[PDB]
């Protein structure tokens, strides 16, 4: 079956066989779709900013 | 760091450059530190007789 290799372009590569093809999307697109880095901020009143 | 007070004394106003959060405390202070004053009137008065 298949192999899962590194590059530092983030290449991820298999070929297995094509019903394992819709686990494995399955996979990724969820546990990459698990809530990555965003932004956002809050002005304040009067308090202290640095404090 | 600090709190740098300046006074200009040419229009007579003062500067605060000094932390842009607790300011509050200066503003409240200088508003107590500002009324006008009460001034007297002083006579004295001797008198004798030789």
């Amino acid at each position: 079956g298949s192999v899962v290799h590194y590059e530092p372009s983030n290449v991820l590569l298999m070929t297995g066989r094509a019903a394992v093809i819709k686990r494995l999307l399955t996979i990724v697109e969820r546990v990459d779709n698990a809530g990555d880095r965003s932004v956002v901020t809050v002005p304040l009143s009067w308090a202290s900013a640095a404090e | 760091k600090n709190i740098i007070i300046k006074a200009h004394g040419q229009t007579n106003a003062l500067i605060v450059t000094a932390a842009p959060d607790v300011m509050n405390d200066l503003e409240r202070v200088i508003a107590q530190l500002d009324i006008r004053r009460p001034q007297v009137l002083v006579e004295a008065i001797i008198a004798e007789v030789q």
